[PDB]
């Protein structure tokens, strides 16, 4: 399962990084490449570099998705998300480079299910 | 009578066919037991004799080796220098043994003035209930101390009265007779085991 | 006859002992027929590592012994 | 000349290294098969009593009749010269040649095997080293290729039951100077001895119980059971002696039975 | 021979790479499997010392048994056709061996040593007896791995592949080490270790490192040297007080330890006055 | 022989190029994941000293061992066929191969070698040695794509949008990197090291980068050489106590760094001028 709100900060990054990732997947469905070579590497000691440089760009991908309701549950769970967090650290203990790990796939397996996202935003 | 319950962790009992390399018996030894009960307290006039002998828990073993030396010592030497001397020794030790005994006593020839059945029996009271001795009684071996609890009947863990396999003949004990004070020599009297149900019982002669 | 090899084991202390190849297991002492065999064998015997057990000195001596056909 | 029977309780632990290997499986650190913890017998710890005896008096009534060669190199008359003149032979006694009873002298002092506090684990260093043993075979060509499997414990605590009996003592004539030289030995009998092998072994406490009559008053179980050693909830793997917890309990010992604080 | 028992306690630190490393797991820098912590075993720091004396001294009164390629059995009997050797018979013919072998060899004098090979000449349990050596907060390594721009053999110009040629070199970021060290007095008696040779052992422990350099091993280099110098010939105390006088504690700010002034160091002289007496080397 | 010995600290800098990168993460910068600082490992730096040398002295007695593609045991088999053909009966012509090949091939006789792969020829331990070194302040990649214009292949014959793969290419602001060098005296007496091939390594150092260019380094540099000169064979002083008196700090005033007047070096000459020397290098 997945923890609503675990709180330490690598799991919510995590998250927040499989949510951009599939961002990125739908905006371009012809597409194969994958953000994970690009940013893992980055993403577990020094996130203050390339989390805000990808929000930068994260506007484009949302609007060049087709379907209008796709776009907005993604945007109010991103929304959801980004609660917990209050200030993007520069740097990481080991266990919180792992939970970040840990996060990343237990959100991918949240997401890829098949309508829990839609149950979450009808409540919303 | 008398009912008392001893226990430890290990126990040794070497038989003689194997006195080398020492390999344990699995029961206690009737010829132990009167020594058990002459450690407490030893009076020149007092001969034990012992009845009931009562296993509790199933046998166990180990195996262990150290360095020995085989080498009686003797006046006209000065030392030992064990180098020169080693021969290592294994041994089949018995492991978390606990027993009851049942046995009596009485007078030997030497009554002696104080001749008392009373009260060699209430002195032994005594010192069972306090905790006193010549010396802790061993196990076979100096280096296992037991402990002796005087109970009256069916006060520790129910007796494993499971039948039980045989042992056949037994070492019983070490006559004194042909003997003069202090043991000059002794021959070894034996009995038969026979595989008690739970409780071997000692027959006198 | 029977080709095979004699094995002898140096310990510290200056004792030592001696004892044919092949009473590791429930198989005997192995034979074999050509000196080519045996010489095959300790050369691949002296191929690996070797890992010294306690109050061992040095590595082993094989020599090559010809026993009489049993 | 002592007259009261003496019980006492000893704790001792080592930092990293072999106390004592079995000699019969490799030299691994003797370890009880079903339960994961390690003994020490007795006689390695009347060893180093002797080796230390032998090393720190060097005079006559302090002779050992048991020695290593690393460390230096009518039937009653003869008994009493001979156990009046080493100390090992009358304290923990010796069998004769001949005498009243196949030779048996006992001596009052006993010990007892020393287990572990806590279920204990190994570690097997690989060594190695520069030269070859012998030039047979020479293994010049780079084949002085050998390993040695050196062995380790991280560390432990160790119990210790130690009696005497005052009746040996009358007729082996053992004087209480004796017993005090006997406490001071066991207080500092490991600072005399360091081995490569053995590593750091230390002592931490020594408690000593000591009876009013000759015979005793109290059974010697709760005597024992009184001192308690446990492990500090917090941790589940155990390093240090600070992990452990230490409780004595004089409430009742003090009717007739005194306990002192040798150790620490 | 010397006088005074003595006991210290030794602190060394490494920079970047592998201090020791398994034969058994590529080479690992030797770690605890539980707490984490790397493992320096004593043999390699005796071997450091040897190499040390080698370097320095080129005289006879301190050659060393053990070299860098040499026939141990060779140098037994070698020493054992002298005089005094060969005139007595087999009984004391061992002892003699073990008094000019001692004579001899510095290392033997010092550490232990054994001899029963050939022509047995006795064992020595030696005086300076030294322990393991623990690493003060757990460590990590780095994997690193290299390439060679050649290959070894002509069985093939070109791989199945590229060249494989893949090198590991592990490297290690950090971390105090601690050992402790006893001297003997009265095993001392036994072998002659004189006053002047403990005089030429401290210098070495002072200055062991410089003079031991290497690809894998990395900077190193030896901060601490605390030595307890006993009274009479018989302990004044046990020995543990002593190592627990002294003692060294991360300071609380940081939480990745990768300098000395990471660490504290404090030394313990109040109830001193004993005649033990404190001598401070390290600094 | 050289009749000194050496100890020395380098300080160079990247200005925007990928250093050494991990044979294994793609291609990204070796960086110190706790701390977040770069990291260049030793064997690259002298494998730029062995190019070095190769462009500039071809001649014999400046020959090379290791080269762009060759076989090892060829080598080797080649000096097995010098004069001493069989006349050392493999006790020492193990020993005589050894002479030889650190008789020619100045890397063998500057940096350790290995060989004894075929028919064995011995082993160097090598009198010069170098640490990794590592970045004074942390650094942070910017990773790039790029594109060609032409497939290099018909297998992906067809041409779309994800077509045309970009690749990628990496890089790195700013840095500066500390590197602490030493050298050995007995060891150099064993391989005939020179007082000439010590000058020689010097101008080795000073000028290595200009004359080494690729596409993915960009420009490089070297900001600083100090060289701490011995009175003794023995150790005079200890290395910490020489090299903390070269301190390099980053100024106050910028909070990012983006170049070397940011940077601030202090050297520090109190009093170990009195046996020791330093000699500016870099300057």
């Amino acid at each position: 399962g997945l923890d609503r709100n675990r709180q330490d900060i690598g799991y919510v990054l995590g998250r927040l990084f499989a949510v951009l990732e599939k961002i990125q997947a739908e905006a371009n469905p012809g597409l194969n490449a994958t953000i994970a070579d690009r940013y893992f590497g980055s993403a577990s000691s020094t996130p203050i570099a390339v989390f805000g440089t990808l929000m930068r760009l994260l506007p484009h991908h949302l609007n060049k998705l087709e379907f209008e309701g796709r776009a907005v549950q993604l945007q109010w769970e991103i929304r959801q998300i980004l609660e917990h967090c209050q200030r993007f650290p520069n740097h990481l203990n080991l266990e919180q480079q792992g939970l970040f790990a840990i996060g990343y796939y237990h959100e991918t397996q949240f997401l890829f299910t098949k309508d829990a996202l839609k149950n979450l935003f009808n409540e919303a | 009578r008398f009912i008392l319950e001893i226990s430890g962790d290990l126990a040794c009992f070497t038989r003689s066919e194997l006195k080398v390399e020492r390999v344990s018996y699995p029961v206690i030894t009737p010829a132990a037991a009167r020594n058990i009960l002459m450690a407490i307290l030893w009076k020149p006039a007092i001969r034990w004799k012992v009845l009931k002998i009562e296993i509790l828990k199933p046998i166990q073993w180990t195996n262990i080796r150290r360095n020995e030396v085989g080498t009686k010592m003797s006046e006209r030497s000065g030392s030992l220098y064990i180098e020169d001397n080693r021969q290592q020794r294994a041994s089949m030790l018995l492991k978390d043994v606990a027993y009851r005994i049942h046995a009596d006593f009485d007078m030997t020839s030497e009554a002696g003035e104080s001749d008392n059945y009373v009260k060699f029996a209430e002195m032994f009271k005594r010192r069972a209930k306090k905790g006193q001795y010549f010396h802790q009684p061993y196990l076979g071996c100096r280096e296992f101390p037991c402990d002796f609890r005087l109970l009256e009947k069916a006060e520790d863990g129910l007796p494993l009265e499971d039948i039980t396999q045989d042992f056949g003949f037994m070492l019983y004990d070490m006559d004194f007779s042909k003997s003069d004070p202090r043991d000059s020599n002794n021959a070894e009297p034996m009995f038969y085991q026979c595989k008690a149900v739970n409780g071997v019982i000692t027959v006198p002669p | 006859s029977m080709y095979a090899i004699r094995k002898i084991q140096f310990f510290y202390g200056p004792t030592d002992k001696k004892s044919y190849v092949g009473e590791e297991a429930g198989g005997r002492r192995e034979l074999f027929k050509t000196r080519a065999e045996a010489q095959a064998r300790i050369e691949d015997l002296e191929e690996g590592v070797y890992y010294l057990a306690h109050n061992e000195s040095g590595r082993p001596d094989y020599k090559i012994v010809w026993v009489r056909g049993e | 000349t002592i007259e009261k029977r003496y019980d006492f309780v000893f704790l001792f632990d080592v930092q990293d290294g072999n106390p004592n290997g079995d000699p019969d499986a490799g030299n691994l650190p003797r370890i009880d098969p079903q339960t994961g913890e390690g003994l020490v017998t007795d006689v390695c710890l009347k060893r180093k009593v002797r080796n230390f005896i032998q090393m720190t008096q060097n005079d006559e009534h302090h002779d050992i009749f048991i020695r290593e060669k690393g460390i230096l190199n009518k039937t009653e008359a003869a008994r009493q010269y001979m156990c009046s003149r080493y100390y090992d032979i009358r304290t923990f006694g010796a069998v004769m040649t001949t005498g009243k009873n196949a030779g048996q002298v006992r001596g009052p002092v006993q010990l007892t095997f020393s287990r572990s506090i806590d279920p204990i684990m190994t570690l097997e260093h690989s060594i190695t080293r520069m030269a070859v043993t012998n030039e047979k075979d020479a293994s010049e060509t780079g084949d002085n290729r050998t390993m040695g499997r050196k062995f380790t414990v991280p560390y432990g605590l160790y119990r210790c039951h130690g009696f005497i009996s005052t009746h040996f003592a009358k007729q082996t004539g053992f004087s209480e100077n004796d017993l005090e030289l006997f406490w001071q030995a066991l207080v500092n009998m490991f600072d005399h001895d360091h081995s490569a092998a053995r590593g750091q072994m230390n002592a931490r406490g020594l408690y000593v119980f000591e009876h009013s009559n000759n015979l005793g008053d109290a059974p010697a179980d709760s005597l024992f059971k009184r001192i308690q050693v446990v492990k500090k909830d917090g941790v589940e793997v155990v390093r240090s002696f600070d992990d452990y917890l230490v409780s004595v309990d004089d409430k009742n010992l003090e009717e007739t039975k005194l306990l002192r604080k040798l150790g620490g």
